[PDB]
Formats: structure tokens, C-alpha cells, sequence
């Protein structure tokens, strides 16, 4: 009998493109009609039609553009009901809608900022392509105590999306974290946030950072802990001055200093060298246990006085850990699931405990021996385990056998890992595992389709259909034959500029459970790609750096970008970010929003293949009845 | 001015140079708030050392 | 000396605040711009930050691109952020240089400001003379009076002696009146017609503030700040469909 | 024109409590305009004289 489907992503937000794909399991020349229409009633928001091909094996390249509607708006969240008709029957399900029509980017010229000056702000209208689009904005400057005192509402039509807006800040003001929030019209719980200083200030001179020669810290130092001060100018150069350094612990809210060590040092030429003794530490609290202190951390609190007395850097390097163990390990990038039989690998993330990626560090497994592997750069390192056969639940961690150090020094987490629920009992799988290497734009990324069926019915299998998803959306759809007699078969993908940050590779396929009966066994792996520009913007001097630029003088800068690109420049003083450094826009800031705000949270492989495109974010329907469920909120949960 | 409900919470701030009295007309219906605040120097200088 | 010789006095906390269009017809998908801006006078490095927008490819923010401004010999004049009137305050002028071997003799002056009660005069003005040993800092003391409530300058200037250079720092600081910053609240009212009015219409007078106390030759400032308080109320969500799922 | 002396810092910087830097110390009476003091600690009770 012929078999048809639907694929359509798990949210479709208003004004941008949708893509939905469509098989047939029915070869001929078959229109089909989808129909996208309000809901809840019947009231028509658009209608597409397109034949398939034959010869082309009937992939679904068809895609829709929802209406600019005005009369979805207050209540609860709304629905849509899209539907499709081949000529014959009927397939139709229900899709949310989001306010989140797209990203605004506030970027300010400053962070710090005194009464009696201006506040520039632009706003960067991007949507879910990170593309310009117009539309129209309402901004809020709220005061710290937490009431707007201006807004305004403008409009970015033919503006390609800069909005630079200003604001005027009073000489009668109230000192404090001043907010701006931005929202677009249409959407009133978008709001977008950018909290600046307003305080009463005077440009430091120079840069004071305290860096530890071990960046951690351990129980049972006989030395104690040393800390240098690098005490250098803005411009770079060598100071000549005295520092004042204290310490305390980083509780619960709250801040214990220690007066035993208020230490004062000679900065003997922008260099200073401090040793905190473990007997001061421990005279500090009135704990008989030193090991009561892990789980809290230090900060060692500088304050550089010049020789000549004018300036009065404070610098904080809060946050040092107190860890009997200097490795940490992570579960964040790992599935949940484990697949029986077929070999499970671990995507082990091994880092120093506050975050920063390890380095040539390897894994080792309680019962496993000789196995053990190297991280690279980003700090992510790989593994293999065969799983048991049977419904046996698998619960391992990830210990260290790291040179040059002891056994007590190995961290450990137990892990619990759900086994998928097969339809049938069939023992059928899926695989996307992929070689874990440095992903750049422009080279070929050697992806592998792992399978394992049965030879029952393994040479059924006629071909392989892959979908990508980035930024929650289809990014593209391709087909591979598999001829009987194949295991393993590598898809040299190009990896282009469009794959940044990351691509949910999925994949499905037909099957037949045992007697006459529709089934879909379909799975995706979770791919991350180094982050970098999906165009590429750079900025230097055209000059040939003869000499040093010297106060007044002009320099011809140099700009590399796109074409048809609106580049826009900020010059500010790096004595801002001495005094503020906080609330900074970066290319990883605007990769985290779009991360955060991605349809999936989970790297896959649910409990069943709805559990596994709910991870994937999508959903599947057909007229056999089967079916995903919805979800309601923006946010994975938790 | 004109307060609405989906422009309330705003602050409305009127600034004004000379101690003089004031007087305010309220109509249409519903509620609000009015605070009218000197920010001035008082010489009660103390000691700072 | 000090006449002839410009001094430094655009020193901004961000400029460059521009706007470009890539319009150079494409070279492998990059466009060179060669485009000329004027560092400011101030000496220290400076984060210049990009941010393009395409209408194919998308948004890209560039790595941050610090300029370093140097001199072999300059000035830098440390200021608070406000003083108080008729107080001694004190200032430092530090002289920083940073050529390897050489002795430097050089003449440092401040001309007088007329709503400032320092040592310079019209006539009578600061003739001091320093030394500095190569690769090291000095440090100059200025004892000022403060006369007149307001955003003043500062000016410095220094020249090297037997050297074409020199230099000069223009600063702004605010002039505060003597006392205590205080908001005594006069009033406090709340606005609702047909409940505390008469007939719709309504009138409310606000006395005078009192400021017995105030100092005098100050201006004072008074703020009338209007809000609307919501009466958000009851009718949320009604009952939950659980109990719909049999008619 | 003024400079405070070299012996009397040294005398200082051998007592407890004051401490003045070595590159004070190699700064003879050319260059002596401004001078820097930490206490480690100060006498509330009484005061405590230095001269
Ligand atoms: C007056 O200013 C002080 C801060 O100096 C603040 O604590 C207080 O809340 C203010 N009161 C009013 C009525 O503005």
C-alpha cells in the first residue's frame, strides 16, 4: 500500500519561511496541497501546491511563507492547524506559533556611564536567520529602581536593521544599574534587556589582573597558594608601585574577609609575587575539617597605589576553587540513552572546574582497561563502550588515569542512562556518530551512518533520508542509497557557512514490524561546529605597522566583510571595561541566545521515535494515526 | 497629559525652578499617583574628616 | 612658550559611533575599505568594534581590534569626579616618560581660572621647572580653590627643554554647593475624581516647599512626577477543560 | 624646593609598622616631591606622632 508522511518543524514563527518535506513509499506524477489555516476554528492564511517526481524518488523541497497576520492577539498562547492533501486523503496536525519573530541586539557604546552625558544604543532587528528584517520596536529606560522614565516606539522599515537611538541622562539622577529593554511590537513578552552603570567615576590609568600559577586549589598544599600581579598600563607598558591584597570565601550570599591576610607588596616592574599560607587560611573559620571547604571558592581582592599616589585600581579575581579534584566532568553534550548492542559512544566533556576546557587529558572506565583517549581544543574527548544486549539499564562514569598525579585525585559521577523503547522488539537502531575534529567552513566532514539491523529484513532498506536542523529550522534534506551487503556508508559532506553554530543531523526510514505494519525508526545526533562569523568580518590597519600611532594622527582603517553589508564601528576606551567589564557583546553571546533559544535542548535518541524527534524538534504525522505530542513554553523545561 | 492603561507605570517627570504653589486638575476616570519632591542644598554643613 | 602650542581636549569615553555601506564589487566574497578616522587625543588603547549586517549571509560581529596610542613623553592630569565650593583641594599632575636614555628638564604650567582660587594669576602664574630621569613617573601637587557652582576647566601644559616636544590636557569638573544633597518630599497626593473631586472636575493645591534652611546663591529644583496605579482584577482563566471531557 | 631626609626614612623603614619602598630610597634630594606611609596599624586611643 502507498505510504505517506509529513515533516514539519516543531515551531514556525510568523514572517519567515517554513519547510515541510513529503515521501511517498506511490511512485507517479501525485499533486499535493498543503494548506496552512488559523486555529482554533476554520477561518485561510495560505495554500502551496506542488507535484512530485518519479524519478526524484519524491523528496518534499516545498516550503510555505505564513501570513503577516494582525488579528492573532490578551490570554493564552495560540495555535495552528496545517494541513496537506495529496489529491486523495487527508493529513493534517497541529503547530505552535512564536512571538519571538526574531532577535534584537542592544548594543551600547559604553558600560559605565556619569550624569551629564549621552547613552547611544543601537538596536540590531535580526530574525531566526540572524538576518535583517523590519519591523517595529517598543524601548524602555527603566530606572534601578525598576519604573520606565522614557520609552518610544520606532520602526525599521528600509533601515537594515540598525535603529541607533540615544538618550539623554539627567545632572539629577539616581545612581545605579540602569535598564534598557527593547521589545518588538507584535510581542510584548520578547523583552530584550541591557543593564549599564550610572555612577560618578574618572578613567583608571592602568590594568591590574591577579593570576594564580595554579589557576585551582587544593587541600592538602604543603607550599600555599601563589598569586602574581601583572600591574600594567593600558597602553601596555610597566608600572612601578605597591599593592594591597586581601582574601576571603565566596559563601552563600554573603562575604567572609580574613584581616590575618592583608598582605602589602613591592610591584617590582609590573610583577608581584604573593604566597597565601594554608595556616592563615585555616585560622580563618573555626573549622576542624579543612575538607568542609569544598564546594566553596575564593577571591583575593588587589588594590595597585602608584609611587606617585593618583590612581586606585581595585581589581577581583573572584571565583578560585578549593577542589581535591582539579578535573570536572560533563554530561551536558551526552544523550541520556544508551543503545543496547549496538556501541554506545560518550561524548565526554572534561574541564577545569569553573568552566575552562581541559587539555591532553584522558578517560579511563572503572572495568574497561588499556582504553584511553586525548582532548583536543574546544575540550571534548571520545569514547566507545559495547552496551549489553538486553533491557539491563547502564550506569557508568568517566574517571582520569593522568600522569604525574594520584589516584585520590580522580573524579567520578554516576550516570543514569534509559534504554529505547524499541516497537516490536525488532533490535533496530540508529547512529548518527560522526568523528570529533575541529569542524571549519569549507573543508568535508566524513559523517557516518552507523547501522544495525537484521539480516531478516536489513536489505528492505533501499535508501537513507537525512534532514538538517540549525536554528530550529530544516536547513536541508538529501537521500542515500543503500545497496544490500553495506554496514557503513560516509556522507563527505562540505561543510559550508550556513552550519554554524550547529546541525541536528536526523535521519528515518520506512519498515515493517513483523506483519504487514507501518513503523518509522529514526534518530539524530547532536553536531556542533567551531563558532566563528557565518560571514567574514574583519577589521586592521592598512598601514604596514611601521611605527606607533601617536595622539591626533589619522589612520586609514582596513575592513574585510560581505557584500551589501551595513558595518558599523564603536571606538571606546578600555578603562570602561576596567571599571565595567560586564554585559559585553560578543559573537558567542549572540551563539548562546540562538543556542538557548533553539528547539532543542536534549542531543536525542528519546524514549521512541516521538521522545526522538521532541528532542529533534519536529513532527511527524501520517494517515496510519500515529503522531508526536506539543509543547506549549519557549524554553526547554529545566 | 493623558495616562492610559498600556501606557501607565511611566514616569512623568515635570521640572520647575521656582517655589511657587501648584495646582493640579484630575478628571477622567479611574486612579493616580502625584509626588511633588525640592531637591535642593540645606546649609546644616556639619564636620568631612 | 605655552602660547603657540595646541593643547589635548577631546578625550571621549566611546566615539567612532559611525555607520558604512560595503559597496565594492566583491572579491571572493570580501570588500576592502579604506577609510580615514582620526584617533583621539587621548593616550590609551582603544577597542574598536564592528558589527555587519547582510542581507545574505547575516549578522558577524569582528574580534575586538585594540589601537595603542603611545608617547615618549606625556602628561596626564588625575581630576576626582566633583569638588565642593569654597574648599582647598588638591590635584595631581603626573608626567610620565618613556624614552630609555635621556635626562629630561622640563617647564610645567596651569593657567588660572577665573571661577578657580589657585596660585596662578593673570599676571602672576606657575613658572616650576622638574626633572625627570629616563623610564620613571613624577608627580605634580595643585592646591585649588573651588569659587563657583559648574562643569569648570582644568588646563595643563608641559614642554621638554632642548626637544620639539610637548604637551597639554584639557580636563572638565563639577563644582559642588557646600552641604548635604537633600529631597524633602512636599507632597504626596492621590488623584481620583468622582471619590475625592467634586462632579468630575478637580483642583489640588500644593503649598510651597519650606527650604528654611537652604543655602543661599543655590538653585533648587523641583520635581513633580505623575503615575497611574493598576487596579488589575479579578475574571483570570476559567474552569479547566478536565471537567469538559464527557458532555 | 623641599625634600624630606634620607636617614630619618631609613630609621623608619627599620622600625615596625612603616614601611617605605627601596625605590624611595634610591631617589635622592633631585626628585623627593611627593612621599608615601603605610601604617599597619593606627592608635585610636591616643595619637600617634611622627616626625
Ligand atoms: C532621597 O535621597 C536618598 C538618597 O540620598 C534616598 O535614600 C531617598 O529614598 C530619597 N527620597 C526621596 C523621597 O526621593
Amino acid at each position: 500500500s502507498p505510504m505517506y508522511s509529513i515533516i514539519t518543524p516543531n515551531i514556525l514563527r510568523l514572517e519567515s519561511e517554513e519547510t515541510m518535506v513529503l515521501e511517498a513509499h506511490a511512485q507517479g506524477d501525485v499533486p499535493v496541497t498543503v494548506t496552512v489555516h488559523d486555529f482554533p476554528g476554520k477561518k485561510v492564511l495560505s495554500s502551496e501546491k506542488t507535484v512530485l517526481t518519479p524519478a526524484t524518488n519524491h523528496m518534499g523541497n516545498v516550503t510555505f511563507t505564513i501570513p503577516a497576520n494582525r488579528e492573532f492577539k490578551k490570554g493564552r498562547n495560540k495555535f495552528v492547524t496545517v494541513q496537506a492533501t495529496f489529491g486523495t486523503q487527508v493529513v493534517e496536525k497541529v503547530v505552535l506559533v512564536s512571538l519571538q519573530s526574531g532577535y534584537l541586539f542592544i548594543q551600547t557604546d559604553k558600560t559605565i556611564y556619569t550624569p551629564g552625558s549621552t547613552v547611544l544604543y543601537r538596536i540590531f532587528t535580526v530574525n531566526h536567520k540572524l538576518l535583517p528584517v523590519g519591523r517595529t520596536v517598543m524601548v524602555n529606560i527603566e530606572n534601578p529602581e525598576g519604573i520606565p522614565v522614557k520609552q518610544d516606539s520606532l520602526s525599521s522599515q528600509n533601515q537594515l536593521g540598525v535603529l541607533p537611538l540615544s538618550w539623554d541622562i539627567p545632572e539629577l539622577v539616581n545612581m545605579g544599574q540602569w535598564k534598557i529593554r527593547a521589545y518588538y511590537e507584535n510581542s510584548p513578552q520578547q523583552v530584550f534587556s541591557t543593564e549599564f552603570e550610572v555612577k560618578e567615576y574618572v578613567l583608571p590609568s592602568f590594568e591590574v589582573i591577579v593570576e594564580p600559577t595554579e589557576k585551582f586549589y587544593y587541600i592538602y598544599n604543603e607550599k600555599g597558594l601563589e598569586v602574581t600581579i601583572t600591574a600594567r598600563f593600558l597602553y601596555g607598558k610597566k608600572v612601578e608601585g605597591t599593592a594591597f591584597v586581601i582574601f576571603g570565601i565566596q559563601d552563600g550570599e554573603q562575604r567572609i574577609s580574613l584581616p590575618e591576610s592583608l598582605k602589602r607588596i613591592p610591584i617590582e616592574d609590573g610583577s608581584g609575587e604573593v604566597v597565601l599560607s594554608r595556616k592563615v587560611l585555616l585560622d580563618g573559620v573555626q573549622n576542624p575539617r579543612a575538607e568542609d571547604l569544598v564546594g566553596k571558592s575564593l577571591y583575593v581582592s588587589a588594590t595597585v597605589i602608584l609611587h606617585s599616589g593618583s590612581d586606585m585600581v581595585q581589581a577581583e579575581r573572584s571565583g578560585i576553587p578549593i577542589v581535591t579534584s582539579p578535573y570536572q566532568i560533563h554530561f551536558t553534550k551526552t544523550p541520556k540513552y544508551f543503545k543496547p548492542g549496538m556501541p554506545f559512544d560518550l561524548m565526554v566533556f572534561v574541564t577545569n572546574p569553573d568552566g575552562s576546557p581541559a587539555y591532553r587529558v584522558p578517560v579511563a572506565v572503572q572495568g574497561e582497561d588499556t582504553v584511553q583517549s586525548l582532548t583536543q581544543g574546544d575540550g571534548v574527548a571520545k569514547l566507545s563502550i559495547n552496551t549489553h544486549p538486553s533491557q539491563k539499564p547502564l550506569s557508568i562514569t568517566v574517571r582520569t588515569k593522568k600522569q604525574e598525579l594520584s589516584e585520590a585525585e580522580q573524579a567520578t559521577r554516576t550516570m543514569q542512562a534509559l534504554p529505547y523503547s524499541t516497537v516490536g522488539n525488532s533490535n533496530n537502531y540508529l547512529h548518527l556518530s560522526v568523528l570529533r575534529t575541529e569542524l571549519r567552513p569549507g573543508e568535508t566532514l566524513n559523517v557516518n551512518f552507523l547501522l544495525r539491523m537484521d539480516r531478516a529484513h536489513e536489505a528492505k532498506i533501499r535508501y537513507y533520508t537525512y534532514l538538517i536542523m540549525n536554528k530550529g529550522r530544516l536547513l536541508k534534506a538529501g537521500r542515500q542509497v543503500r545497496e544490500p551487503g553495506q554496514d557503513l556508508v560516509v556522507l563527505p559532506l562540505s561543510i559550508t557557512t550556513d552550519f554554524i553554530p550547529s546541525f541536528r543531523l536526523v535521519a528515518y526510514y520506512t519498515l515493517i514490524g513483523a506483519s504487514g505494519q507501518r513503523e518509522v525508526v529514526a534518530d539524530s545526533v547532536w553536531v556542533d561546529v567551531k563558532d566563528s562569523c557565518v560571514g567574514s568580518l574583519v577589521v586592521k590597519s592598512g598601514q604596514s605597522e611601521d611605527r606607533q600611532p601617536v595622539p591626533g594622527q589619522q589612520m586609514t582603517l582596513k575592513i574585510e566583510g560581505d557584500h551589501g553589508a551595513r558595518v558599523v564601528l564603536v571606538a571606546v576606551d578600555k578603562g570602561v571595561f576596567v571599571l565595567n567589564k560586564k554585559n559585553k557583546l560578543t559573537q558567542s553571546k549572540i551563539w548562546d541566545v540562538v543556542e538557548k533559544a533553539d528547539i532543542g535542548c536534549t542531543p536525542g535518541s528519546g524514549k521512541d521515535y516521538a521522545g526522538v524527534f521532541s528532542d529533534a524538534g519536529l513532527t511527524f504525522t501520517s494517515s496510519s494515526g500515529q503522531q508526536t505530542a506539543q509543547r506549549a513554553e519557549l524554553q526547554c523545561p529545566q | 497629559h493623558r495616562i492610559h492603561w498600556e501606557s501607565a507605570s511611566l514616569l512623568r517627570s515635570e521640572e520647575t525652578k521656582e517655589n511657587e504653589g501648584f495646582t493640579v486638575t484630575a478628571e477622567g476616570k479611574g486612579q493616580g499617583t502625584l509626588s511633588v519632591v525640592t531637591m535642593y542644598h540645606a546649609k546644616a554643613k556639619d564636620q568631612t574628616c | 612658550a605655552e602660547e603657540n602650542i595646541v593643547s589635548r581636549s577631546e578625550f571621549p569615553e566611546s566615539w567612532l559611533w559611525n555607520v558604512e555601506d560595503l559597496k565594492e564589487p566583491p572579491k571572493n566574497g570580501i570588500s576592502t575599505k579604506l577609510m580615514n578616522i582620526f584617533l583621539k587625543d587621548s593616550i590609551t588603547t582603544w577597542e574598536i568594534l564592528a558589527v555587519s549586517m547582510s542581507d545574505k549571509k547575516g549578522i558577524c560581529v569582528a574580534d575586538p581590534f585594540e589601537v595603542t596610542v603611545m608617547q615618549d613623553f606625556f602628561i596626564d592630569l588625575r581630576l576626582p569626579y566633583s569638588v565642593v565650593r569654597n574648599e582647598q583641594v588638591e590635584i595631581r599632575a603626573v608626567l610620565y616618560n618613556y624614552r630609555q636614555n635621556q635626562e629630561l628638564k622640563v617647564r610645567v604650567e596651569l593657567l588660572h581660572n577665573p571661577a578657580f582660587c589657585s596660585l596662578a594669576t593673570t599676571k602672576r602664574r606657575h613658572q616650576q621647572t622638574v626633572t625627570i630621569p629616563p623610564k620613571s613617573s613624577l608627580s605634580v601637587p595643585y592646591v585649588i580653590v573651588p569659587l563657583k557652582t559648574g562643569l569648570q576647566e582644568v588646563e595643563v601644559k608641559a614642554a621638554v627643554y632642548h626637544h620639539f616636544i610637548s604637551d597639554g590636557v584639557r580636563k572638565s569638573l563639577k563644582v559642588v554647593p557646600e552641604g548635604i544633597r537633600m529631597n524633602k518630599t512636599v507632597a504626596v497626593r492621590t488623584l481620583d475624581p468622582e471619590r475625592l473631586g467634586r462632579e468630575g472636575v478637580q483642583k489640588e493645591d500644593i503649598p510651597p516647599a519650606d527650604l528654611s534652611d537652604q543655602v543661599p546663591d543655590t538653585e533648587s529644583e523641583t520635581r513633580i512626577l505623575l503615575q497611574g496605579t493598576p487596579v488589575a482584577q479579578m475574571t483570570e482563566d476559567a474552569v479547566d477543560a478536565e471537567r469538559l471531557k464527557h458532555l | 624646593g623641599f625634600a624630606p631626609d634620607t636617614d630619618d626614612l631609613k630609621q623608619l623603614a627599620n622600625g615596625v609598622d612603616r614601611y617605605i619602598s627601596k625605590y624611595e630610597l634610591d631617589k635622592a634630594f633631585s626628585d623627593r616631591n611627593t612621599l608615601i606611609i603605610y601604617l599597619d596599624k593606627v592608635s585610636h586611643s591616643e595619637d600617634d606622632c611622627l616626625a
